[PDB]
């Protein structure tokens, strides 16, 4: 049943849980306890624009996240519509955030435009650069601007263009 | 007393595309990247690796149509595998 | 007739430490990441995938010391499991 | 026994090969016969610098990769000491070489000097920048620039610093 709190996301029994960490040794990640740890994960979606098309559709793509993450136990922080300077705060705030220390790991969601060097915000544009590069999601997130998050899992998901090219090239058979 | 620590470690990033190139959206059905990541993770939580699924996401996307997109996993740092364990 | 192709698939780059950062390499005994791929690849190879490997030799890096550094895989658009199969 | 093709490295068993064609289905890289393939390596190795440091011990590092290529199968390229158009123009000939389309991978290792950019090559300065930058190794060995190797595992390997840091921060306990 989806009723439950993992929603349609399939469950693992214990004993597939078992036989997991018997097929690889002290070669997974550790997770904590289910009534203490504190998961959080954060989305940055941006769908309208000042001077680019508006992402219609990215409502449907908030959805399914946020329920998705939830579904595998994290909190979710859902933020709309950021410079690339607000994502940037927003960014340093949620490294800040103590749960982080009652936690074993992390997911970040990004959804926007983008191009070559990194990923839109609100206020882009060809005369007006307003770009997040990848890099600085690393650099805010590492071990030296987030300790909390030392030695786990921390997932940079990107919905983007990186670029104009369709990514195609034409073979005969 | 104080220890080193890797200053960057543990992490995976999964980009809906290859580097240049675009990256598709529904204005109804929503990002298919998005859609795909969601479905995978639905079923292969309970039995694979975030890496693991990240990789089939890929293989789902290797038919290229009129709409084709690469899923790009970068600067992984990650040292174990991580199992989601959905419902633990 | 022609065929679409993705222009971009089936890489994996495997770097010697993470951005930003230097890797270490004795004088007599070689560049440490490549020692270690070499042994790693050796004992390995019969039974993972590359990409399990290359984990395998992040994880040995784990533990940090007086040279510390972590080898990073990079744009990985491969979409099966490869293995070596060695011997075959 | 290590007298053998495959030297050191241990051998997959026809049973191993069985049970790996099995726990996983059709998600495996295809290999084409031992008898007809012709599987090709490069390695491009820089030691000796005009303006920065000598790369010491790197001749180990050859040496172990060179054979460590050849008990895999391939057919090992050593190429030294090159400026960052010469190592263009050997990625340019190696994509073009006609073994590629008789083979079911590749392997591409550089090792030099390197900075945040990319690899150094032999006339590097400060002053005077000659680098590779991996995005245009990339280019070089895709579908549109290298047709042949389209499908294949194109794995690149680098040895190389990426900047001045030590890669560490401190903790307590
Ligand atoms: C790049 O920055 C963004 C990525 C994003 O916003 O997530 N991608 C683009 O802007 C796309 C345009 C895609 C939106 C408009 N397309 C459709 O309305 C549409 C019509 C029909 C179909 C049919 C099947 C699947 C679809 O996804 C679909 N979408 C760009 C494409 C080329 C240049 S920009
Ligand atoms: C960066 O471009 C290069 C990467 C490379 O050439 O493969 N790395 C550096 O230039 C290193 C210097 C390392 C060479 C000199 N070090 C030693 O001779 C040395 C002494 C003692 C030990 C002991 C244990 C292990 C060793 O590897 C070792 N090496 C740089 C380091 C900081 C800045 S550059």
């Amino acid at each position: 049943t989806s009723s439950g709190s993992e929603g349609n996301v399939k469950l693992c029994s214990l004993e597939e849980a078992q036989r997991i960490w018997k097929q690889k040794s002290a070669e997974i990640y550790p997770i904590m306890d289910k009534s203490s740890r504190t998961r959080l994960a954060l989305i940055i979606c941006n769908e309208e624009f000042d001077s680019i098309p508006r992402r219609t559709g990215a409502e449907v793509d908030i959805t399914g996240m946020t329920m998705l993450l939830q579904n595998l136990g994290y909190s979710v922080d859902v933020k709309k519509n950021l410079t690339a300077s607000d994502m940037t705060t927003e960014l340093e705030a949620f490294a800040h955030r103590p749960e982080h220390k009652t936690s074993d790991s992390t997911f970040l969601v990004f959804m926007s435009h983008g191009i070559r060097e990194g990923i839109c915000g609100k206020k882009h544009s060809e005369q007006v650069p307003d770009i997040l590069q990848l890099n600085a999601i690393f650099n805010m997130l590492n071990t030296k601007n987030c300790p909390s998050l030392k030695d786990k899992p921390k997932v940079i998901i990107i919905q983007a263009c990186r670029g104009d090219s369709p990514g195609v090239v034409w073979f005969k058979d | 007393a104080i220890k080193k620590a890797h200053i960057e470690k543990d992490f995976i990033a999964f980009c809906s595309s290859t580097p240049d190139n675009v990256s598709w959206r529904h204005p109804t059905m929503g990002s298919v990247f998005i859609g795909r990541l969601i479905e995978h993770m639905q079923e292969y939580a309970c039995s694979c690796d975030v890496e693991e699924i990240f990789r089939k996401v890929r293989f789902s996307f290797e038919q290229p149509d009129g709409r084709a997109q690469m899923p790009t996993t970068e600067r992984v740092t990650l040292t174990r595998c991580f199992y989601l364990f959905p419902g633990h």
